[PDB]
């Protein structure tokens, strides 16, 4: 039954990754409430899967708007040479 | 009885699960026969019309 | 449950056969057979049964079963005959009791029959209706059992209902009359009763049916039509019960071996784009059993899917269908090996696929196609630097830029993923 | 449980006898979990003790 748990850990991995993210954007937790929801089914670990799939498209999103600043961090460069005669 | 009871129930339905279980597996290996069945009379039957073609 | 405790019930209760062997009430002749071989575990009374030379054995019995008739009176009789028919080993097998003066003992006897489906009758019924499969004897007509309510009518109310499904797909071995019930509307049917919900077990038994079907090539590509490889699949989603999951996956697999045309096997790209089964088996292969059929099942198909795939992705369809601008999901978009090697094939003479699709992108207006296109065009421009200074000369980045700002957000998601692969250095 | 997921399941138990200690334990509440950990702080003792 390891399998399970290792799978467990990644989905741990992912669950930090995000939360740290959400840590550096500083923005406020709810925590409504709802401590006995616990659901039964087995396919959840296919939503989880989806979500990790959010997970990934935001690690995109932070690597390429990277990128993006990078590139402006010439753009305004070039335009500074080109105030001057 | 209670426990008793309880030893009872669980030994019918451990009989249960063996039922269904290896009779759904005996049929399983009779359904294997018969695929296995018609596979070979189709070789069979090449092997055969093959001779009789050709001595028609 | 209620079959088998009515049958241990009963099977305790021992007539009066003896009161009348020859005598009142009850007939006057026929416990004759029944005094003899009453031992049924006893060799000699099997194998001497053919003595009878069947005058009494399900000649008289025959007929015997409609003299007596009463709840009580012929509930007791009819159980005393057809526990011996049920148990049945090897005592009949091969049609031992022949009978061949009468055919009613073979099998027209039944018409008035098939009446009060509770008390056992359509039970005994049934199981003399279920002496073809594992007993040498031709049916004389398909259609005096196919079309009786014997079935239609237990579809819809439940033990007795399952007892009635059993007999059915015990008797559904051969395909001589599969074919007979196939060209009816039985499989519409069983479609129906599948989407009908109902116990596990009647969904195995249901499951079971299929699976049996699935024995012909030629018929299966006729049942094409409908819908039963993904309500199969979505049923496998939703239920998880091992027997289930391995009766489907051995469906699957007759399918795969059968494949009568590989031109009429357009579900290969099905099994995936309906529901990626592959997405499940990658948590099933984790699950070991110490069933052989199970792992070795599993292993052939992750491997004919590999091939499937593989084979699916392709440029030459792929070209045909972005051409005619109708633009589904297939997961040949994002096959990775696509824009690896093949990415040149996009650029046709005057980069035609490009610039056609960028009309396309100018006309249509439906999302899932627009997001499609883009991704596409992404993709093949994430490599390519000198055709991103094509696609800038030609002016689409404006397009994509006016389709970023738009009602479908996902659109609008998908169009700044295109456009931020052309900031790329830019 | 099992009217949660429903399979027939009995979800038999049966009692038996054995030399295994069991461990101890006692319920608490908002005014005594001091005190018990006060005193589990130098073990806790042996059965029905």
């Amino acid at each position: 039954f390891v399998n399970e748990v290792r799978r467990c850990e990644e989905m741990d991995r992912k669950l930090r990754f995000v939360e740290k993210e959400i840590r550096k954007a500083n923005i406020p937790i709810m925590d409504t409430g709802e401590n006995p929801e616990v659901p039964f089914p087995r396919d959840m670990i296919d939503l989880e899967a989806n979500f990790e799939k959010i997970e990934n498209e935001l690690k995109e999103i932070n690597t390429n708007q990277e990128a993006l600043k990078r590139n402006f961090l010439e753009l305004t460069e070039l335009k500074f040479i080109l105030r001057k005669t | 009885a209670l426990s008793d009871a309880d030893v009872q129930k669980q030994i019918k339905h451990m009989m249960a699960f063996i039922e269904q279980e290896a009779n759904e597996k005996a049929e399983e290996i009779d359904a294997k026969a018969e695929e296995e069945f018609n596979i070979e009379k189709g070789r069979l039957v090449q092997t055969q019309r093959l001779k009789i073609m050709e001595y028609y | 449950n209620i079959i088998a405790a009515k049958a241990a019930e009963v099977r305790a209760n021992k007539v009066n056969w003896q009161s009348y062997l020859q005598g009142q009430m009850i007939s006057a002749e026929d416990c004759e057979f029944i005094q003899r071989f009453e031992m049924k575990r006893s060799s000699e009374d099997k194998q001497e049964m053919l003595q009878t030379e069947g005058s009494q054995c399900a000649k008289t019995f025959i007929n015997l079963m409609t003299h007596i008739s009463k709840e009580q009176t012929v509930q007791y009789i009819l159980t005393m005959v057809d526990d011996m028919l049920q148990e049945n080993h090897q005592r009949v097998s091969i049609f031992f009791d022949y009978a061949k003066r009468s055919k009613s003992t073979a099998w027209p006897y039944f018409l008035p029959m098939l009446n009060r489906q509770d008390p056992f009758t359509v039970h005994m019924a049934a199981r003399i209706i279920a002496k073809l499969a594992a007993w040498g004897k031709e049916l004389m007509e398909g259609s005096d059992l196919n079309y009786y309510f014997n079935w239609i009518k237990t579809q819809l109310s439940s033990q007795y209902v399952q007892c009635v499904a059993g007999c059915l797909q015990l008797m559904l071995r051969v395909n001589e009359y599969r074919f007979a019930w196939v060209e009816a509307d039985g499989v519409n049917c069983i479609m129906g009763v599948l989407s009908n919900k109902c116990g596990f077990q009647l969904q195995y038994q249901m499951i079971f049916s299929i699976w049996l079907l699935a024995f012909s090539p030629q018929m299966c590509e006729h049942l094409r039509r409908y819908n039963i490889i993904p309500v199969l699949s979505d049923i496998l989603q939703e239920s998880v019960k091992e027997k289930v999951t391995r009766i489907i996956l051995a469906a699957f697999r007759n399918f795969l071996e059968k494949s009568t045309e590989r031109e009429t096997r357009q579900e290969y790209a099905l099994a995936m784009i309906q529901c990626k089964v592959l997405k499940q088996l990658e948590n099933l292969e984790q699950q070991k059993y110490d069933d052989e059929d199970i792992s070795e099942d599993i292993k052939f198909l992750l491997e004919k899917l590999g091939e499937s795939v593989q084979d699916l992705s392709s440029f030459d369809e792929y070209s045909s269908e972005l051409k005619s601008g109708r633009l589904e999901w297939s997961p040949v978009h994002k096959s990775e090996k696509f824009w690896r090697e093949n990415a040149v094939r996009l650029n046709e003479k005057n980069y035609e696929l490009l610039k056609i699709l960028t009309k396309l992108l100018e006309v249509s207006d439906d999302p899932q196609v627009l997001a499609v296109a883009a991704h596409d065009v992404g993709e093949y421009v994430r490599h390519y630097p000198r055709g991103k200074r094509v696609i800038e000369q030609l002016g689409g980045k404006q397009l994509v830029m006016n389709h970023m700002h738009h009602e479908d957000q996902q659109v609008r998601y998908n169009a700044l993923l295109a456009v931020q692969k052309l900031m790329v250095h830019n | 449980g099992t009217e949660h997921s429903g399979s027939t399941v009995p979800s038999i138990l049966n009692r038996m006898q054995t030399n295994q200690t069991p461990p101890t334990y006692n319920k608490t509440n908002k005014f005594t979990h001091g005190f018990q950990n006060i005193v589990d702080a130098y073990g806790i003792g042996t059965y029905r003790e």
